[PDB]
């Protein structure tokens, strides 16, 4: 029932130069206010200009020298300066260093070590020293192994069957065992199972049915049952589809359109919905769904990593998706 | 505009205060002043949260035990006050956890009712559920006492997928084998029933209807009873069919049914109905043919174990 109403001079194509526009001009009051996810900020940023074939307007020098002073003792990387350390940022920070190629600007072996020392008796990971639990944290620790080549690093089968144990009755998945499911955790859970190679225990005709079901006659995808569609619940919604092979389940068109009427004409970038404020995490969100959809001016995405997919060939890491 | 600039320098000003103490080794009161007025608007600044549980581990050593439970009933009404401003915070959500785990006397029933009031306010915070499972297992707090809130909850009003859920989860836990009893099915299959014959609109008691027809016993099985109250779920969605021709989820329900009941008995109606809900649901209609397809290969195999 709850849906947005599009209004007939939405944008309608895309506007790619203006979105990297926006982005080569971010951070020249939310910048400030969201500096507890700086990292993961950078790691947006960065990711949709690869995709757009605009990396190179980014500053590499400067990204690389603010991820080596936020390693810490310990081996996790934080937020930025003088942050604690997390595994949601050590993800993104891994995920830079590989679009950049310079994974030796870090201790990888100090990486590797937070990493496996977050894991509990169950098989599931804190996010950090605090103890929170959940399979984002999961889905952060075999990615970010995953692509430093170390998944043999930790308790692959205890860390399977923690997050099958969060499987729910609707084929789909929560933060911890007996969560409701919510399509931001469907993407970190089949993105882990993509990763673990354990595709084959999702149930991809019922998953795939509760996903497709995300979709509103707007044409965008909402993260679960009731609520309003959101261009980023729309791309985790996508990259699970994708991969548990239940892609065409959505219709193509409908999504392309409602993405494209979150654009600023104006200003470029995405918003959440169409008319609304738009920000980074948003337009990567937009355009990662659109390559997603096939478009041809934006670089194949990995839909377990949401990095471009050249760069993952050239590191040799490429799960193998249900098709 | 001006005050979101004279925000914005106080807690610019207050954060640098704050990182520029914790270097100093100065885990005092004068934190906890700062971070509150920081953590009110910006919850998600987690450094911030950590920050405070260092300092309360810090003075619960250098003080009293009277000085450590004000401290303490301090930090829960600070929290609270987090939460009504915004209940949907895993920062917070997670420093009420770590506070109340390490508590010598906690007060459990305080939490639960905390939680029934939150979700009084949104039954879908998934946040607030997820803390009500927590104190509920820390207070031992029995399947069948936390069955009973969930039907009041789905009866007394709408918004209903996270009671169902919750129920999806709590049953199995009542009738644990190491897939439920046809007795606890059937009475299921009624509460549900009323649920979307009483809103039809309401897709969350036709998610949790499809799962109560997969967790029976088999189309081979099917007792007397269990047959006759299918066969008369069967009608009754025809019925709503009528009353609401758009409805898609009674139409998949009617296919679902049939397939429950006799596969290729059912086969021209079948293929009937997944013409009529194409129509009516046509975003779904890579996924109906899809399962069209699974659904005649069933048949064939079906009709290929004839002696
Ligand atoms: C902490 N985050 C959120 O709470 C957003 C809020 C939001 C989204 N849309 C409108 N508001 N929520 C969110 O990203 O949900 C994601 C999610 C992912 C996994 C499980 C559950 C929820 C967002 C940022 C944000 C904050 C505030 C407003 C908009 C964006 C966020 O950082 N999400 C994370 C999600 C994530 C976790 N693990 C990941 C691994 C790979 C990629 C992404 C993630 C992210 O993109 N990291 O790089
Ligand atoms: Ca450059
Ligand atoms: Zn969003």
């Amino acid at each position: 029932q709850k849906d947005v109403t599009i209004k007939s001079d939405a944008p309608d194509t895309l506007l790619l130069e203006k979105h990297a526009d926006y982005i080569a001009s971010y951070g020249s009051y939310e910048y400030c206010m969201s500096e507890y996810l700086r990292m993961s900020g950078v790691y947006w940023g960065l990711t949709v200009m690869d995709l757009m074939g605009q990396l190179h307007r980014m500053n590499k020098e400067e990204i690389l020298v603010f991820i080596k002073s936020c390693q810490h003792e310990c081996g996790g990387v934080s937020a930025s300066i003088g942050h604690d350390p997390h595994l949601l940022y050590t993800l993104s920070a891994v995920q830079i260093l590989t679009l950049y190629d310079s994974i030796h600007v870090i201790n990888v072996d100090k990486v590797v070590a937070y990493v496996q020392s977050l894991q509990k008796e169950d098989g599931s990971f804190a996010g950090d020293i605090w103890g929170e639990i959940d399979t984002r944290f999961s889905f952060c620790a075999v990615a970010t192994l995953a692509l430093l080549g170390k998944l043999d690093a930790i308790n692959v089968e205890k860390a399977i069957e923690f997050v099958l144990s969060c499987m729910n009755f609707d084929g789909g998945f929560g933060c911890r065992p007996g969560s409701e499911s919510h399509a931001g955790q469907i993407y970190c859970c089949t993105g882990f199972l993509a990763i673990t190679s354990q595709l084959h225990q999702v149930n991809s005709d019922l998953l795939g049915w509760w996903l497709c079901e995300r979709q509103l006659p707007s044409g965008g995808l909402n993260g679960r049952p009731e609520k309003l569609p959101d261009v980023c619940y729309s791309w985790w919604v996508l990259a699970s589809l994708k991969i548990i092979g239940r892609l065409h389940w959505i219709d193509r068109e409908k999504l392309r359109s409602f993405i494209l009427a979150c654009q600023d004409e104006e200003t470029g970038g995405f918003a959440d919905r169409p008319g609304d404020m738009v920000d980074p995490f948003h337009t990567l969100f937009g355009i990662a769904g659109l390559s997603l959809l096939g478009e041809e001016q934006i670089k194949p995405v990995s839909p377990v990593f949401c990095m471009p997919e050249e760069v993952l060939q050239r590191v040799n890491v490429q799960p193998e998706l249900v098709s | 505009r001006l005050e979101r600039e004279q925000k914005l320098k106080l807690y610019q000003s207050a954060t640098q205060a704050v990182f520029q103490k914790r270097q100093a080794g100065e885990l005092d009161e004068s934190v906890l002043e700062l971070t509150s007025q920081i953590l009110g608007a910006n919850p998600d600044f987690a450094t911030l949260w950590n920050c405070r549980r260092e300092v309360l581990q810090h003075l619960e050593t250098e003080k009293s035990p009277e000085e450590s439970a004000a401290l303490v009933k301090a930090e829960l009404g600070f929290l609270e006050s987090c939460l009504r401003v915004n209940p949907k915070s895993y920062g917070t959500w997670h420093h009420r956890c770590w506070l109340l785990s390490r508590l010598p006397e906690p007060n459990w029933a305080r939490e639960l009712e905390l939680c029934a009031r939150f979700l009084e306010a949104d039954e879908r915070n998934f946040h607030c559920w997820d803390y009500r499972r927590f104190v509920a297992a820390q207070a031992a707090v029995a399947p069948a006492e936390e069955l009973a809130f969930t039907d009041s909850l789905i009866t007394r009003n709408f918004s209903n997928y996270s009671s169902w859920h919750y129920r999806s989860c709590l049953l199995p836990q009542l009738h644990p084998q190491p897939r439920l009893p046809e007795n606890v099915l059937l009475k299921e299959l009624e509460l549900v029933q009323n649920a979307f014959f009483t809103d039809p609109n309401d897709q969350s008691a036709w998610f949790y209807h499809r799962w109560l027809l997969g967790a029976g016993s088999g189309r081979c099985e099917l007792s007397v009873e269990k047959s006759t109250v299918l066969q008369s779920e069967l009608e009754s969605c025809k019925e709503l069919q009528e009353l609401e021709p758009e409805n898609k989820w009674c139409l998949l329900t009617i296919i679902l049914l049939m397939r429950a009941l006799d596969p290729l008995l059912y086969e021209k109606e079948t293929l009937q109905y997944f013409s009529t809900l194409k129509a009516v649901d046509p975003m779904r209609a890579a996924y109906l043919d899809d399962l069209r397809s699974k659904f005649l290969l069933e048949n064939s195999v079906l009709k290929m174990e004839y002696a």
